[PDB]
């Protein structure tokens, strides 16, 4: 879950 | 240690540049990939683990916002200013149906702020307290994001006294926003979770993830 | 200006001496009455207009109990203690269908009290903060209870710093506690008014009251 | 109305 969130925090 | 306020205040410079409650919905979901980026720029955030660094975010990501855009509102009328550029008055939040919310956010964040003068840098920390909320459940280390957040007011507080020798109150009038920013953010969320569910006033990818389990 | 520590801590010391969710509802309504006598013994509440400490009194009467019977219970193994002599341990509160709630108040309240040492005289400014809310809606003189409320932390704070030297950060522990109270305040507000909603679990007329609007 | 405060405040 918390996909877009997980994204960002890792670029 | 090593939690220096010229670091925090940068973090803010860095992100800071008809339904009224459609556009307060966007000016959310707009913000959220700013508040991202604006934590990344918080001193030692990025280095707990990836984990808890999004169970920090979702459990604070509303008053987080909150805090930032009533802040921005100061100089403001009767009304706050959305980071779309786009100004939502007191009475067009009333004709709208969430004028009781709206007013404790001017009452009880945006004219006290007002009031104090509240500089950015004492904005910042306070975010950067709200943002290390020891009390998140799921956290892997509870007790190391207590340890940076004693470390966030213990620096703001020197800011203070310091710039503001003459105000000895100043840092427990900041941190005593804090319930006020609790209940509100709170309030918000629940008129979301209502929007959500009415089906009406369009709620983009991000603010929807947020609203998502648990 | 008038606002000693000492007074503080002897309101406290002249007030302290099946289902679950029942035993909690009484003890909260007998604490009602106590929680008026320990108002009156709180420096310049009494000389407030009777109105102001009508709505100052709704307005926090539930963080102000919850704070006082969770540093009751901080001595108490996996539960507290009630006003009423009984015990509500954790498993008990999870089979009357509020575990959730009772979690957050040992985990965020009691366990933080227990851990820092809380003593009673932090306890006692703390709830006379609380007490002291300025943003409570309808206050004649809203001013007039921030100046209270200033001169309490302004107190805590000298009796900290001299009491916990070694403690720099005692102080902002303790307000940090707030939002907590806030919150767990709130949500034990909405179980009540279900509680009511759905009839089953007598209420007495105090408590009953301060359910009543606004 | 809060008839029971008024009393308890005011004695
Ligand atoms: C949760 C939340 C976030 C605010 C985001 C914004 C508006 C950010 C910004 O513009 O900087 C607040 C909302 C978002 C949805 C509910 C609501 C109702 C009345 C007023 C407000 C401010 C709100
Ligand atoms: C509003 C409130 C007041 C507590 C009063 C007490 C228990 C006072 C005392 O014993 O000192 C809390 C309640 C009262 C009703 C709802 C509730 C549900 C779970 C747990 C608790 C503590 C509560």
């Amino acid at each position: 879950k918390h996909k877009i969130l997980h994204r960002l925090l890792q670029d | 240690e090593d939690m220096p306020v010229e670091r925090i205040l940068e973090a803010e410079l860095a992100v800071e540049p008809n339904d009224p409650v459609t556009n307060i919905c966007q000016a959310a979901d707009k913000q959220l990939f700013t508040l991202v980026e604006w934590a990344k720029r918080i001193p030692h955030f990025s280095e707990l683990p990836l984990d808890d660094q999004v169970i920090l975010l979702r459990a604070g990501w509303n008053e987080l916002l909150i805090a930032s855009f009533s802040h921005r509102s100061i100089a403001v009328k009767d009304g706050i200013l959305l980071a779309t550029g786009l100004h939502v008055h007191r009475n067009s939040a009333h004709s709208a149906g969430v004028g009781a919310i709206f007013d404790r956010v001017l009452t009880e964040l945006v004219s006290k702020m007002r009031d104090m003068q509240m500089d950015k840098t004492e904005l910042g920390c306070l975010r950067a307290i709200v943002l290390f909320n020891p009390d998140s459940k799921g956290l892997s280390n509870p007790a190391e994001v207590e340890a940076l957040r004693e470390k966030v007011y213990a620096s703001l507080e020197a800011y203070c006294k310091h710039k503001y020798p003459e105000q000895p109150g100043r840092f427990a009038k900041l941190l005593l926003r804090l319930p006020a920013l609790r209940s509100i953010g709170l309030k918000c969320l629940e008129h979301l979770f209502f929007f959500k569910l009415i089906g009406d006033t369009p709620i983009d990818t991000f603010l929807m993830e947020m609203l998502e389990a648990p």
